[PDB]
């Protein structure tokens, strides 16, 4: 019997700042335990200072992420080219998603960028349109390794203030930029070292003010 | 799993990477897949991790114990024989996929066995999930009267697809090499193309982070 | 697998491709599926692999054991054993074999036993998954009591369509001619077969 | 749903009907009034599938409340009772049928006479002196068969119906957490409190 | 389907066959309503040229939507039936799905969408 | 999933958790559960996320409607039968609700309904749904007056919440508080069981199971 | 819903410093059966695409019948057809891209894994696959079935990434091609010794080679292989 | 039904300078429903500690049947088993169970006594030993464990620190599994002092 | 078979077990005692597939008195509860195990302390202060978290039962008829009859 | 089934047995699998009968207009139409179906169209059950541009083979002569082509 589905493998990861927001991914792009691509980019600008990632199911994928495009291009013609803004977009892919509730998107998808007081925002949705705002969310195959270790370093969970009898929590902070990447970098060659799936490279795509700019970075290969 | 032998000369040669997997997760980074089952008689192995090493003692110990009862160096031949026949005895039950190779007294041999108990014999072999990269390799570069140092880097190359294109496959290249009237020569880690790139940051926790309820000493003496 | 046996004048020759297989992917193209059980008795095996292997290995212990008491035992003879293993096992099995020998009183002698464990003494024997495409031709060409020459020309003529046709079979035609003479291996490459 | 029961006595009918509604292992309810007035002198009960037996009770309600206003006349128990087996004859054979049981308690105007009525869920009618749907009928018709004479009042039909509720509170495996009593007779409906 | 755009704006911008549709209304027998503090009373004419009724039978003048709201008219018999039965149905409808009988206002809106609905369809009056 | 609602002398009491998982999988600790209508409406959130989240997020858009058209807030009645109606439509579908609408409206009082995905529509006045329901209703039942004080009312929807938080493995994160009046609803914060287990423990005396 | 009938095995291909290469042999499959030898499934589109199909050959050549008429649609109206608004291998792989997702979404299916390979008008490779699940993906080199697991890892040994493109020759990714060719041919059941190759370079052009034969092969080792084990004669 | 996701729990073990450390959570549940929060999953026979994850009824009786193994290997060989001798004999037991395995993953931990070396390392149900220079992960969260362990570890740690890293990838892998949690306990090994802290966790 | 608890208090251990016994759509007794004595201070109460669960425990009851004979000793409620986990252990992997989950309190006379043992059908032995096998424990264990203290009398201890009982006649879906009672402290095991 | 049809000098024959099956019992003996489309396009037919004759008379309809419209159509046409409906209606359908027609311009020409819907051109075409068994046979004996007698040869001599091997085929074997001279029916019966 032919199955509509297939997994493309993958990780992706989304973290946001005080004033900017990143989306990463790596590039590498698989079937069963063959490498189609080592360089395939699934992280992309969509417009509007959003980035969107669809990860799992690649046509699916490709398929949302061509139709949110083309979702924001609409929403200029029809709304005197008003911005699109994060929090819009959120419920817009909603719509998307649950609008195939019954034939899902089998993909797990997150857009960040920055909303309308210009801090970092990420949002990230379950296949069928499941959506909510967070500081941190990882998606795709290694999430189960990444996400707990962005919940100790991000969120600070589990961490306490020395000497004060684990009464005292460590206190929430922005993290910068640079602090960020760190943890997006060592996340994924973690994740790389650990599943068979992660490789090849990583693509980072951060959001500011000023706009969209990109860093790449090789990941190992086997 | 992708593991390779190859003839030479005067003998011959077997390689591994070292990759154990448990799904999609890398269980270990750097097992070993070369077995001794005599002096100058050893086993690479694929499939069931636990029974490619549990077969290969089992059949390694019966050939000491027959060797020292025949007062005999140990055949390839034997080891072939008795693999076989317990691994046909269990009707492919036992999930191990051998390249069985060494020295003895009648020359030098390279074999194959299924997990159900057929067998083959070649130049050049290889054996699991990246034995069709490995195979591509052997196809391509191998020829008639190969020399020790020829066969060692056709077999090592042979992995090394496995390694990059396999996503069953990774890290290291194990060899052994099996001359005719010298020892064999067991290389653990004879390529480590993998090496993990250095962290971006220490995750060293101030002491005290960590909130405790309870302390004690424990008692391991009698 | 594409396997024949075919007697003529001086003896029996054995044929065989030397393909094996897990799905479509080759996993030996220079399997060796022609097999000696006896100094001038052998086998051409089809099925499993595994359990061709097994068997010969078996039947090879058996007429040794049979020589060391009894002398050179007989074509038919190791044919019976052949079947014995096939028949009490069917449930387990997917064999189908070809035994072949030279007798000095009987010369050339083919049975051929199937998935099932029954015999056949035939004049010649075809069997394996290509066998399926060479059944028109081989009935039209064989004849008794060939040459050496025609009964070879005849093997590597009928096992060249059962390759050409049958995915499953391929590589070089392995040969192995038993007579008074002895024992002859001879082998023939795609290059010459091909084209025929 | 679960336990729904009828008797027909000399000037009445008698419905009861069990009060839990169970969803898993959790009684969600147990005040649940398993019935709808269809006309002033016609009383319904219901059971089986969940969301399907208000659905369907509703919708019949509905249509027999737009007939009595369309021709300022009540419909008599027996033409609503056909009505009622017709449109779960037509479900049947639905893409998604009603799986709804139900009992139809009566008092015909023009006959001066209580009915009663047991449909199910295929469409299958039956008047009856004493009815009931699912498991409860068996332990209750054996017990009615013995106990039931066709010329009781009213108070004696209730006495009746106690003695099955008490039979079905010792012998079924389930907690149905007792039942809502409803008297349709001359004088219309009218819902005992105590019991 | 029967397409055709009867009730159509007109030069100097009146919609005749609505306006041919209130002299039906005046044709009809007189209906009226009076309010009081505490009732409404709805009175109707019954023209006396028809002797020979059965007052039983006939039709009255006065319809119930539901057993709170009643609906008199003036104009076409037959026209008001169809009023009549859509707004009873629209009745239950509510009922079934609010679970609360409708307003008076709900009611009258209902049928006034209807009335309106039947001056911009193609191929009524 | 955990959940509840229950009335009161002084109103109605919600409170549910915030896990989401998939499997064994916990995706978020901090998922609303529940969805505020109008100021005078709550709807809660159990089962399929994306279902009750969209569905219930289109009641409101639906809610809104009624009060353009009519000059009026609607009804808890009306407004539970429109997603209830909504369900039994999808009724074989495959969509997974567990849902209670709570809210105040003059000539209702303080109503409570619940309703899930099979189409089961029930007024009432105390309700847990969800994974955890069984070890909500627990301590709920256990402790119930309907004389409670709106202070201890709110601590034991808290405590049901925590309670269920605690024992079933699918509930967990923070405890999310309403109270509805006469005069709309009220949150009362969200409360990490992080904390809040902790602090339980030591001043109320329970959790004995627990290593202190 | 499909099961496929009469299929045809790897697509092979790769990019080269001035262009694209793309070989597949001429076998229809029925099953175990080698039952067509003449069939062509390499599809030159205009004299700058090339499109390689594997799997179902029925699909095959009704998707070759689309690209037909899609040159003759593209022709109306156009007095830049044969120019500027000639059809880009970017345009044709979208079409096929949408079209195979599309009957994916259906649940009717081509059954096919395709490969289209071409030059852009600016001089650009262009090299993506696609296939019955409409999964699309690019690389420098690509290849369908077998190709994928024994083609690959021997075209990845000259182009690893993209920056060895610019050292990699028409010569020798040729050459690296047809060894592929081979050893496909050693190890594949489905594989014929017959194959076409097409060749679309920036400055020379569209080359298609029909008629190439798998040659310099190793069998002469098979003499001395005897038995499975112990036997000696 | 899946035998080895019924009952919940971890384990994880790690290699410091000179010492090592094992970690388990506490948690015992019947699938939803949590049962007891005093189920501690690591065991010690002399100076060789072993965890062990899985179907809890078998964690008891592999424990009771190595608890056996040990006393008259100690009897007969008058002497302590070390760790690598005890690593090939859980392998040789479970291997002994092959076509009707214990639903287990065990974690073996300790310091060689002669020479003073720190050793770990895991099992799969069957026995295939997977032995590490850094750590071992075992149980329901263990993909957890791997991302946390992989990214939070470096080698040559302080048992003070090595305490903090151990039991900081205990916790977080165990709040993002259902069936992990509820309690932890981490064991300190130095060549001759053990030190056994309970960790203060979220409870839910 | 269905519902059994176990509470362990200051001074003892209080087992409460259902009285019902259904099969099918019938309760065809309200009265059964779901326990056995192993020993003066042991005893087991159990639940599970029909048969097995009887069968089981009479089977320990003769292995534990058969020791107490041979040796004059009474085992302590640790050792008893490993011998039991042990048989069920083995039982798992048998060609058909016994499908029973038990409740062990004992009042260990060494110790002059109370023990509650919950062990399941797979072997699965776990010490606590409460416990509850089937679908009783999804109500119970948040009941008991919350008002159980460590240091309760019998009488506490009793009260506390009486709560449990009262929520799952309230919230569990099927009659259970009750439970019966019983106390296991210093002095031995006795029945409470007004419960 | 056994079908074939076999271009040569003059233009094309087809050839059929002329049986037809439901399990082991043969429900027709005299079948005849040869059937018009047009005055010089024929088809052979293997498959569902049912399914073949379907498709055989819809054919049989377009050519029909179409020679109303347009004239002669070209054989190519008419393999067309077949493949049209085989393909668009793959799912429901058990047809295998060889075309073959004479043109004055293209002279003999066959196409088959095998279970998929795919369309082939070719020398001559085998098809059906009995098909497999004559592969081999037919490879080595067909040559381009055979006389007429040759060429009902070749077909008589494969079909007995084809019939000899195969239980699904039997009878008579038909043939049909398409040349620009007009058409010729043939018939073979058993005692003739059995011995051959
Ligand atoms: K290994
Ligand atoms: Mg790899
Ligand atoms: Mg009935
Ligand atoms: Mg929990
Ligand atoms: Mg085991
Ligand atoms: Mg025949």
């Amino acid at each position: 019997q032919f199955n509509p589905y297939g997994d493309n493998g993958g990780t992706i990861l989304g973290i946001a700042g005080e004033d900017f927001a990143v989306l990463a991914g790596d590039t590498r792009n698989i079937t069963d335990y063959s490498i189609n691509s080592r360089y395939e980019p699934k992280v992309f600008d969509c417009g509007d200072n959003i980035v969107m990632s669809a990860n799992g199911f690649a046509a699916d994928g490709d398929a949302l992420v061509k139709r949110f495009k083309n979702s924001v291009k609409w929403y200029h013609f029809d709304h005197n080219d008003k911005k699109l803004s994060i929090n819009s977009a959120a419920r817009n892919i909603q719509h998307l998603l649950y609008g195939k509730r019954f034939f899902p998107y089998y993909v797990h998808t997150i857009i960040a960028g920055l909303d309308e007081d210009g801090k970092g925002a990420v949002y990230s949705f379950d296949p069928v349109g499941s959506y909510e705002r967070e500081q941190c969310r990882a998606g795709g195959a290694a999430a189960s390794l990444i996400m707990p270790f962005l919940d100790n370093q991000v969120n600070f969970k589990n961490q306490y203030e020395p000497g004060t009898n684990g009464k005292v929590k460590k206190p929430l902070k922005y993290l910068s930029v640079e602090e960020v990447i760190k943890l997006v970098r060592d996340s994924f060659t973690s994740a790389t070292e650990r599943h068979i799936q992660v490789g090849d490279g990583l693509e980072i795509l951060i959001v500011t003010k000023d706009g969209v700019r990109k860093e790449f970075y090789e990941l190992k290969r086997d | 799993t992708t593991i390779v032998g190859v003839k030479f000369n005067n003998g011959v040669v077997i390689a591994a990477d070292t990759r154990s997997t448990q799904g999609p997760i890398v269980a270990d980074k750097n097992c070993a897949k070369l077995h001794r089952i005599s002096p100058k008689i050893w086993c690479a192995g694929a499939g069931t991790a636990a029974d490619t090493e549990a077969v290969t003692q089992l059949i390694g110990s019966n050939i000491e114990l027959h060797s020292l009862y025949t007062s005999r160096e140990p055949r390839v031949v034997s080891a072939l024989q008795m693999l076989k026949q317990h691994l046909f005895k269990y009707q492919g039950h036992i999930g191990a996929y051998l390249i069985v190779a060494g020295v003895d007294p009648t020359g030098s041999h390279l074999f194959s066995i299924d997990a159900h108990g057929s067998t083959d014999v070649g130049y050049y072999l290889s054996l699991g999930s990246g034995s069709l990269a490995a195979m591509a390799v052997l196809e391509s570069h191998w020829k008639q009267d190969l020399t020790k140092e020829e066969a060692i880097k056709l077999a090592s190359d042979a992995i090394q697809a496995g390694i990059w294109n396999d996503l069953g496959s990774g890290s290291n290249v194990d060899v052994c090499v099996m001359e005719i009237g010298k020892d064999a020569e067991y290389l653990r880690n004879y390529l480590t193309p993998n090496v993990r790139e250095e962290k971006q940051k220490s995750y060293k926790f101030p002491r005290g982070t960590t909130a405790v309820l309870k302390e004690s000493i424990v008692n391991i003496c009698d | 697998t594409s396997i024949m046996a075919v007697t003529f004048k001086d003896g029996v020759i054995l044929g065989a491709d030397s393909r094996t297989t897990t799905g479509a992917y080759i996993a030996n193209r220079v399997t060796d599926k022609l097999t000696r059980v006896h100094d001038k008795i052998w086998c051409c095996r089809s099925g499993s692999a595994a359990d061709t292997q097994a068997i010969a290995d078996i039947v090879q212990y058996h007429l040794e054991l049979y020589t060391s008491q009894y002398g050179t035992p007989s074509t038919e003879t190791a044919a019976s054993v052949f079947k014995e293993l096939c028949y009490e096992n069917k449930d387990n099995l997917t064999a189908g074999i070809i035994v072949a020998g030279y007798d000095d009183k009987n010369k050339g002698e083919v049975y051929t036993i199937p998935l099932g464990g029954s015999v056949h003494k035939l004049p010649y024997a075809i069997a394996g998954s290509g066998s399926t495409f060479i059944y028109g031709y081989c009935d039209k060409n064989f004849r008794e009591n060939m040459s050496k020459e025609e009964t070879v020309d005849f093997i590597k003529h009928s096992l060249s369509q059962a390759i050409k046709w049958d995915g499953s079979s391929g590589g070089v035609i392995r040969m192995v001619v038993l007579t008074a003479a002895g024992v002859e291996r001879l082998i023939f490459y795609p290059d010459e077969y091909e084209q025929l | 749903m679960d336990i729904i029961l009828g008797i027909r006595v000399q000037d009445s009918v008698i419905l009861a009907s069990s009060k839990a509604v169970t969803r898993g292992i959790s009684v969600l309810k147990d005040s649940d009034d398993k019935t709808r007035q269809l006309s002033p002198h016609t009383l319904m009960s219901f059971a089986g599938e969940a969301g399907d037996t208000v659905q369907f009770a509703e919708y019949i309600q509905a249509n027999i409340q737009l007939y009595s206003i369309r021709e300022d006349y009540e419909l008599s128990p027996q033409a609503v009772s056909s009505f009622v087996r017709q449109e779960l004859a037509k479900s049947i054979r639905s893409r998604r049928p009603y799986q709804v049981n139900v009992l139809i308690g009566g008092y015909d105007k023009k006959k001066n006479k209580p009915e009663l009525y047991q449909i199910d869920y295929l469409g299958t009618k039956v008047e009856l002196p004493y009815g009931a749907h699912g498991y409860s009928g068996f332990y209750t018709f054996s017990l009615l068969d013995h106990h039931y004479r066709p010329d009781m009042t009213t108070e004696e039909g209730l006495d009746l119906l106690k003695l099955c509720v008490q039979e079905l509170e010792k012998r079924m495996p389930m907690d149905f957490k007792g039942v809502i009593v409803k008297i349709v007779d001359k004088d219309g409906i009218r819902q005992v409190d105590d019991f | 389907g029967y397409d055709r755009a009867l009730s159509i704006f007109s030069p100097d911008g009146h919609i005749f066959q609505v306006e041919y549709a209130l002299e039906a209304v005046k044709r009809g027998t007189c209906a009226v309503g009076v309010k009081g503090k505490n009732c409404v009373v709805l009175g109707c004419e019954r023209r006396s040229t028809l002797k020979l009724q059965d007052t039983r039978i006939t039709p009255s003048k006065v319809s119930k939507i539901d057993s709170h709201v009643v609906l008199s008219f003036s104009g076409l018999n037959a026209d008001s039936r169809i009023l009549i039965e859509k707004a009873r149905v629209e009745a239950q409808s509510h009922r079934l799905t609010l679970e609360d009988p409708v307003t008076v206002e709900y009611l009258t809106r209902y049928v006034a969408g209807v009335q309106q609905r039947y001056t911009q369809s193609g191929g009524v009056r | 999933t955990t959940t509840l609602a229950f009335r009161f002398q002084g109103g109605i009491i919600v409170a549910v958790d915030s896990r989401a998982t998939a499997g064994n999988w916990v995706a978020s600790q901090t998922v609303k559960k529940v969805i505020e209508i109008n100021p005078f409406l709550l709807g809660t959130m159990a089962g399929g996320a994306a279902d009750c989240q969209f569905w219930e997020t289109w009641l409101g858009s639906q809610c809104r409607l009624h009060e353009l058209r009519e000059k009026e807030r609607i009804s808890v009645a009306a407004a539970s039968k429109i997603l209830s109606n909504l369900v039994y439509q999808y009724k074989g579908a495959g969509l997974s609700m567990g849902t209670m609408i709570c809210g105040y409206t003059r000539k209702e009082g303080p109503t409570i309904y619940y309703v899930d995905s099979d189409g089961t529509r029930l007024k009432g006045d105390i309700f847990c749904v969800g994974s955890g329901q069984t070890f909500a209703y627990g301590v709920l039942d256990s402790n119930y007056k309907w004389d409670l004080s709106v202070e201890d009312a709110l601590y034991l929807g808290k405590r049901s919440i925590l309670a269920a938080a605690h024992r079933d493995a699918y509930s967990g994160g923070s405890v999310n508080l309403y109270h509805v009046t006469e005069d709309g609803w009220i949150y009362h914060g969200n409360h990490d069981v992080g904390e809040l287990f902790w602090k339980v423990k030591e001043e109320e005396g329970s959790f004995n199971n627990v290593i202190g | 819903t499909q099961q496929p009938i009469v299929t045809g095995t790897s697509v092979i291909s790769m990019k080269y410093d001035n262009g694209v290469i793309i070989a597949a042999d001429n076998l229809g499959s029925y099953g175990s059966l080698l039952r067509f030898n003449g069939v062509e499934r390499l599809i030159p589109v205009g004299d700058n695409t090339v499109v390689g199909i594997s799997g179902d050959i029925s699909d095959m050549q009704h998707i070759e019948r689309l690209l037909k008429d899609l040159v003759t649609e593209n022709a109306y109206d156009n007095p830049l057809a044969d120019a500027e608004e000639a059809l880009e291998p970017s345009y044709i792989f979208e079409y096929l891209a949408t079209v195979m997702y599309q009957r994916r979404s259906k649940m009717n299916p081509l059954w096919n894994a395709i490969i289209v390979a071409g030059v852009q008008s600016n001089g650009d490779q262009f090299l993506r696959y696609v296939n019955l699940l409409g999964v699309t993906y690019s690389s420098p080199t690509l290849a369908t079935g077998f190709g994928a697991h024994m083609a690959n890892p021997l075209l990845r040994k000259v182009v690893d990434r993209e920056s060895d493109i610019p050292k990699t020759t028409v010569q020798v990714a040729e050459e690296a091609i047809v060894n592929a060719m081979r050893v496909l041919y050693y190890r594949d059941a489905r594989s014929s010794r017959n194959f076409s190759l097409a060749i679309i370079d920036k400055n020379t052009g569209l080359t298609f080679k029909k008629n190439l034969q798998v040659e310099n092969m190793k069998w002469d080792f098979a003499k001395d292989i005897k038995g499975y084990g112990t036997q000696k004669i | 039904s899946d035998p080895s996701s019924i009952n919940g729990g971890i384990v994880v073990a790690m290699t410091g300078k000179d010492c090592v450390a094992i970690a388990c959570d506490l948690r015992l549940g019947s699938q939803s429903l949590g049962v007891s929060n005093k189920f501690e999953k690591i065991f010690h026979y002399g100076h060789v500690f072993l965890g062990i994850t899985g179907l809890a009824t078998d964690v008891t009786t592999l424990n009771e049947m190595f608890r056996y193994k040990t006393n008259l290997y100690k009897l007969k060989e008058e002497r302590a088993i070390e760790p690598e001798t005890f690593t090939q004999l859980v392998s040789s037991s479970l291997y002994e169970r092959r076509f009707g395995p214990y639903f287990v993953g065990p974690v073996v931990a300790g310091i060689n006594s002669k020479s003073g070396k720190p050793f770990i390392a895991g099992f799969d149900l069957i026995g295939c030993i997977d032995e590490a220079k850094d750590f071992i992960v075992s149980g329901t969260a263990s993909d957890q464990l791997f991302g946390m362990c992989e990214s939070l570890y470096e080698p040559n740690l302080e048992p003070e620190d090595l305490f903090e890293t151990i039991s900081q990838a205990l916790l977080n892998a165990a709040d993002r599994d259902a069936l992990s949690g509820w309690g932890a306990v981490v064991y300190i090994i130095k060549k001759d002092e053990v030190v056994k802290r309970y960790l203060k966790m979220r409870q839910d």
